RNA sequence: UUAAAGUUGCUGCAGUUAAAAAGCUCGUAGUUGGAUCUCUCUCGGCCGAAGCGUUUACUUUGAAAAAAUUAGAGUGUUCAAAGCAGGCCGCCUGGAUACCGCAGCUAGGAAUAAUGGAAUAGGACCGCGGUUCUAUUUUGUUG
């Protein structure tokens, strides 16, 4: 069955923009999803994109730049602190000076530097670079 | 007719009450409106330099009320000139429990009583006698969001003039940016 | 074991004490007395290691037996005797009076007081009762039972003793505004004004402590020594006065101190 | 997919995206009712008065015109049944099966779909015990069962 | 009689119950003062124990215990030997080389009192630590909150 | 015996043909599980003392955690491994600090994940009435 939607909504992503790709449908919707996106965007890998409505879980069309290398999950939600972060990135991000992983902590969805400037640890939902 | 919760009515929710007291006997809707009452009233500014009065009446006379409400704003928009009407059930928010709570949320809170959900029956409410036949959201670069929702052709032409209203409305009830299309087909 | 131990090894003699590595396998096991085995400078290590009046234990012995030094005003010729905080040793010889208090890094001090200030100390209130035919009773931090006191004295305060009688001529209670010392833990040695205590039924309360820089902490009700009553204390202080430098301030007030040497 | 099947297939009901009763139907919420209580008088369980409503009044929902659904509407007048619909026809395919298999011993497949009914039965009771509709000491007996039907 | 049912009279040590007074006493009615005391952690006495008249000495609000220690929670999984029940502890266990856990359990054997009438094995209970009571009890409950089928 | 061994693989391996998917399906335990919801009544002189907000998991903080060892500050053992000493012409000065899983204790956060809160209404909130036990203030004290 349907376990994760986030994976299922990470996996359509890059595999589109592998195919040099403008536009992607992503169904379900999620506000984690949602989230995630939007942190996505404000850092320039995606675009403006939009949800349309169903009635019930809907779904979403996000424009494509070309920018992205990889976006993905991890599963399980592993508990992340404060002290065990730079391993974390240390493994899944590909140098110092670019890239992002994306985390939950009890003030929001964030990436790891905002996570530091707040210093707050978290659950780990994902990368992307 | 207006029977405010804080019982304070001052000069322009009473002259809603005024408006309506003609036509209770002097229109053809004698008994259709003698059990019926408004309970706010306001005056907005919109489109630079447009008025809109809303009107505020209690959900269980909704449908009462919008069952006449195409009557009753072409006959209420004769006295004041050039202001659209707009008819909004007053509806209640409860706020979401948290861990640090007082012993108010004794009883669990229904959805009907959520803020998303008195959102999107504001919505409704307001496009009358239209329906909504589409919504979707627009997420911009900057992080904002707005609402692009699409409306039946049955009555666009009788609702069309008033699109630069119903965001005016809607912006100062819920804080939201909202744009209104019409479609081609279903 | 089949009953008590009598010896002590010195790598588990109390880290205070600074006792080095190299100079033998034991270390002088405090006798028993009113302070415990590991919040106490037994006086061998005082007049020995501190004072350097003595080069080895046998020296030690020597003074003792002269009888010169007395612990709050009783002459002690056991070499290991255990005494601790707010204890007065005075060496009449050489004119000497000083208290045991704890510095900002948690040992004890030289702290050496004038003739006046020897006459008496400051005790912490352990145990009030009642004993037969309806008399009141103290203990205190310093083994001391001390009864008829007034009413008004409860646990967790502070009396003051003068050591030729052993009577109370006055007290301080815990409330909140008072400075304080800690006695433990690793606040130990830091002095400041109790400002909270939070209490927690059936088990330790805490209570919070405000520097006079500013900087904040919490102990362990059990901790907290009352030295005074509001910000002026009832005791002379050591140098530092109470408040714990940082390692960065410490090494700027001391590369500070080199460069005034020429 | 399918529980006890290997098909994939995709064929449902798609809901419109209007809640709202169209203007050419004219019945009222109580007088919808009414139909619901005499169809349920006539032994006729709920997602057969449901197709009933909708192939000769036009009523597409009824949770849009009256805002509850048939069950709970039956349930609140007192003509909800003992057993739950979709377990009671469960039970009744379970006697039939197990009927047939007396005079046909050698029908080694249905021995193997009655399996799979009664697994299913077994499923749904779970479901109805959690959820405190069947008594905690409900149990399905593939001797008793003809008395639940 | 109910309250008499073992072989040596059965009795709240502290109460008297031979006060000679009057006949009119006699007279009047029979019912001994009884012995309650305010188990107290924010806790409260069940008033099924002010106004019993049941007899057993392990009860922390009528009887001779004292509670100190722990204050613990658990399912109740057992009710079968007389006056004591056997609840369930649940918790996870953090194994760290793959950064995961294991699901654990704990059977503890508890007293339970008369006071506490109309317990089912479901619901949830919380514990005081206790002297030793007999070989394998050490707690004794304290409050019964009902089961997620609640009446 | 450790690394090399990504040849025990949580990070991180393999199973068409090189070693390897049970003949097939059901099924309990175990593992995993789709959208969805934006703090206050009494008291001590505008604040605190006292109740919790359904309960947790999670995260940050605090105090409590033997020394030695390890990391690390100062210090020309003649250098160094060491040591805890030493420095100035009787005085000056150290003997720091960090780390110390899991479990237990404490205080902030509320995203993520579980859990409950009204559907024979034995529901919430307001004023109203009745049955019973009962407070020991008031009759300068005592009955």
């Amino acid at each position: 069955v349907r376990m994760n939607v986030l994976a299922d909504a990470l996996k359509s992503i890059n595999n589109a923009e592998k195919r040099g790709k403008r536009q992607v449908l992503i169904r379900p919707c999620s506000k984690v999803i949602v989230r995630f996106l939007t942190v996505m965007m404000k850092h320039g890998y995606i675009g403006e994109f939009e949800i349309i409505d169903d009635h019930r879980a809907g779904k979403i069309v996000v424009n494509l730049t070309g920018r992205l290398n990889k976006c993905g999950v991890i599963s399980p939600r592993f508990d992340v602190q404060l002290k065990d972060l730079e391993k974390w990135q240390n493994n899944l991000l590909p140098s110092r000076q670019f890239g992002f992983i994306v985390l939950t902590t009890s003030a929001g969805i964030m990436d790891h530097e905002e996570a530091r400037r707040k210093h707050t640890g978290g659950k780990i939902l994902g990368f992307f670079f | 007719i207006v029977k405010p919760n804080g019982e304070k009515p001052d000069e322009f929710e009473s002259g809603i009450s005024q408006a309506l007291l003609e036509l209770e006997m002097n229109s053809d809707l004698k008994a259709q409106l003698r059990e019926l009452n408004i309970t706010a009233a306001k005056e907005i500014e919109v489109g630079g330099g447009r008025k809109a009065i809303i009107i505020f009446v209690p959900v269980p006379q909704l449908k009462s009320f919008q069952k006449i409400q195409v009557r009753l704003v072409r006959e209420l928009e004769k006295k004041f000139s050039g202001k659209h009407v707009v008819f909004i059930a007053q509806r209640r928010i409860l706020p979401k429990p948290t861990r640090k709570s007082r012993t108010k949320n004794k009883q669990k809170r229904p959805r009907s009583r959520t803020l998303t959900a008195v959102h999107d029956a504001i919505l409704e409410d307001l496009v009358f006698p239209s329906e909504i036949v589409g919504k979707r959201i627009r997420v911009k670069l900057d992080g904002s969001r707005l609402i692009k929702v699409h409306l039946d052709k049955a009555q666009q032409n009788n609702v069309e003039h008033k699109v630069e209203t119903f965001s005016g409305v809607y912006k100062k009830l819920t804080g939201k940016d909202v744009n209104f299309e019409f479609p081609e087909f279903q | 074991a089949r009953g008590p131990k009598k010896h002590l090894k010195r790598v588990a003699a109390p880290k205070h004490w600074m006792l080095d590595k190299l100079t033998g396998v034991f270390a002088p096991r405090p006798s028993t007395g009113p302070h415990k085995l590991r919040e106490c400078l037994p006086l061998i290590i005082f007049l020995r290691n501190r004072l350097k009046y003595a080069l080895t234990g046998d020296e030690v012995k020597k003074i003792c037996m002269q009888r010169f030094i007395k612990i709050d005003g009783k002459v002690r010729t056991d070499i290991t005797y255990p005494a601790g905080f707010m204890d007065v040793i005075s060496i009449d010889k050489t004119g000497e009076n000083f208290r045991l208090i704890y510095d900002t890094k948690g040992r004890f001090a030289v702290h050496r007081i004038t003739p006046e200030e020897a006459k008496y100390k400051l005790c912490k209130v352990r145990k009030i009762f009642v004993g037969t035919k309806g008399i009141p009773h103290l203990v205190t931090h310093d083994a001391r039972t001390i009864r008829y006191p007034d009413p008004l004295i409860k646990v967790n305060d502070t009396i003051q003793i003068d050591l030729e009688t052993g009577k109370i001529t006055d007290f301080i209670k815990f409330d909140t505004g008072n400075l304080c010392m800690v006695t433990g833990g690793a606040n130990l040695g830091r002095i400041g004004v109790i400002t909270n205590r939070e209490r927690h039924p059936g088990s330790f309360d805490v209570v919070h402590v405000k520097d006079a820089n500013g900087n904040s902490f919490a102990t362990r009700l059990s901790n907290i020594f009352v030295i005074g009553k509001g910000n002026k204390p009832w005791i002379s202080l050591p140098r530092g006065k109470g408040i714990r430098l940082t390692i960065a301030e410490e090494r700027d007030k001391r590369l500070a101190a080199k460069q005034s040497s020429g | 997919g399918r529980m006890h099947a290997p098909g994939k297939g995709l064929s449902q009901s798609a809901l419109p995206y209007r809640r709202s009763v169209p203007t050419w139907l004219k019945l009222t919420s109580d007088d919808v009712k009414e139909q619901i209580y005499k169809l349920a008088k006539k032994g006729l369980t709920p997602s057969q008065i449901g197709v009933i409503l909708r192939d000769s009044h036009g009523v597409a929902q009824v949770r849009f015109v009256t805002g509850n659904k048939i069950l709970r509407i039956l349930k609140s007048k007192g003509l909800a049944p003992d057993l739950p619909e979709d377990l009671y026809h469960l039970i009744k395919k379970a006697v039939a099966v197990r009927k047939h298999l007396e005079r046909n011993r050698k029908d080694k497949d249905a021995k193997f779909r009655l399996i799979l009914i009664e697994s299913r039965i077994h499923r749904l009771a779970r479901y109805y015990k959690t959820k405190r509709v069947l008594p905690p000491n409900w149990k399905y007996e593939s001797s008793t069962a003809s008395a639940l039907v | 009689a109910d309250i008499q049912t073992e072989r040596a009279y059965q009795k709240q040590p502290t109460i008297f119950q031979n006060k000679k007074r009057v006949l009119l006493g006699e007279t009047g009615k029979e019912k001994l003062p009884r012995y309650y005391k305010n188990i107290g952690l924010g806790f409260k006495t069940p008033k099924e124990a002010i106004e019993g008249t049941y007899i057993d000495k392990k009860c922390p609000f009528t009887g001779n215990v004292s509670i100190r220690g722990r204050i613990l929670s658990g399912v109740v999984t057992k009710m079968k030997m007389q006056r004591t029940i056997v609840i369930r502890r649940d918790y996870l266990h953090y194994i760290r080389k793959y950064n995961r856990f294991e699901k654990r359990h704990k059977n503890m054997s508890v007293h339970l009192s008369p006071c506490f009438r109309d317990v089912q094995i479901g619901d949830i209970v919380t514990v005081g630590e206790c002297r030793p009571l007999s070989k394998t009890v050490r707690f004794n409950v304290l409050k019964v909150t009902k089961a997620a089928g609640t009446k």
